[PDB]
């Protein structure tokens, strides 16, 4: 050993390759090991980190929040340091038809800055005015209300696609591909290690390194 | 595309935010003696 | 013993890398919508940071309008002194006056 | 009201769980298709025995 | 007032740190407990050269 300033015959076996190995398998082992425990020790801070957003996120908007924290489509009010939340129901797509216009007949200078909505329960149902949400959701009560401006063009979530309204009146229907998307998401491509085979390889066999010698007393 | 609706909620169900776990420490890290050595078969 | 060797650090770097994809996958998927609760208050950033150039934008409900913003040179830039207000005293401005 | 333990009230995870394990420690034991002494052997007549 | 650098206020980190390292090239050498002629002498006699 160093310091920084700061009775029995023992038989040998004649292969090596086993420290080799163990060599091998260690210093792999060391590196892997050290990795992947600063990735999770990093994952986990920033799971903790990422909490304090969320605690301002559930303030911001309720429904979104809580509908992908719980597991399921669901309505949500802060009600102090906690969300009372209620589990909501599901409306065919068919069932639902939008007005055309969202101005207010009965008061002038006043317009829906949401499309209004009338939706029945069942195909069967009787029909059922309403607002229209965020996210496909359907408001029962009429109160998204703004003074009304020139220049009103608009575009709305509807099932699977848009609704575009130009000046407070229905413009048309478009498909989700007919808008270009920026991508929201960083990408992060791991591909998989390649199974390999190894096949046996001698540089000489017995029965060459047996024919090596000159003489052979047997055959002789 | 299937729309909901949604009534308002109530304080009949109640939920919270999970607190921060502990996060892992590092292992200690192996003692490792230097040293000269010979090897003999 | 090679194949032993090479299948078992096979099996866990395999395994764990998938892991960590899956998980990145997760975390992408559910701070989607911090994103889209952020976008309200200064959409002219997110549009920016995710557009992939400085761009200023404004909501038009659940999409946004969009428009590259002109550079302007630092030393083009000149701050005027004073915020306040010479016509009505008791208002003030919040940010810098300049001219560009 | 009242007061409440934190355990009262159900919870439901903000966070993303990354179950990552170790890799485990192995032990390579000295292996051998035929000992030295076998090759030696697997010959019929030996010069320095005879 | 007037104006001031960058570096001259104090900038608390919002950056999570991961330090990832690399795994060292390294290199094998031929290693060998007993060389193909150590095991041919070790014989006490040998026929050919006798």
């Amino acid at each position: 050993p160093l310091l920084s300033n700061t009775v029995e015959r023992i038989k040998t076996t004649s292969s090596i390759e086993f420290a080799r190995l163990q060599f091998t398998y260690n210093h792999i082992q060391r590196h892997v090991n050290d990795m992947l425990g600063r990735v999770a020790i990093a994952w986990c801070e920033l799971q903790n980190h990422e909490l304090t957003l969320w605690n301002e996120a559930r303030k911001l908007n309720p429904n979104a929040i809580a509908s992908a924290t719980v597991g399921r489509r669901v309505s949500a009010r802060m009600l102090g340091d906690v969300m009372a939340v209620s589990t909501c129901v599901p409306v065919a797509a068919d069932n639902v038809i939008v007005q055309n216009s969202m101005r207010i007949s009965s008061r002038p200078g006043a317009c829906y800055s949401r499309p209004l909505v009338s939706f029945r329960y069942e195909d069967q149902g009787p029909l059922v005015e309403g607002q229209l949400g965020e996210n496909n959701e359907l408001r029962l009560t009429r109160d998204a209300i703004e003074p009304c401006t020139v220049g009103h063009r608009r575009y709305f979530t509807f099932g699977g696609g848009y609704v575009y309204f130009e000046e407070y009146a229905y413009s048309h229907q478009l498909s989700r591909a007919d808008i270009t998307t920026v991508s929201t998401f960083i990408d992060l491509n791991i591909t998989m290690l390649e199974d390999h085979e190894f096949v046996p390889l001698e540089v000489y066999t017995r029965h060459e390194i047996k024919d090596s010698g000159l003489l052979d007393y047997t055959e002789v | 595309a299937n729309f909901y609706v949604c009534p308002p909620p109530t304080g009949a169900t109640v939920v919270q935010f999970e607190q921060p776990r502990r996060c892992p420490t590092r292992p200690e890290g192996q003692n490792y003696t230097e040293g000269i050595a010979v090897v003999f078969k």
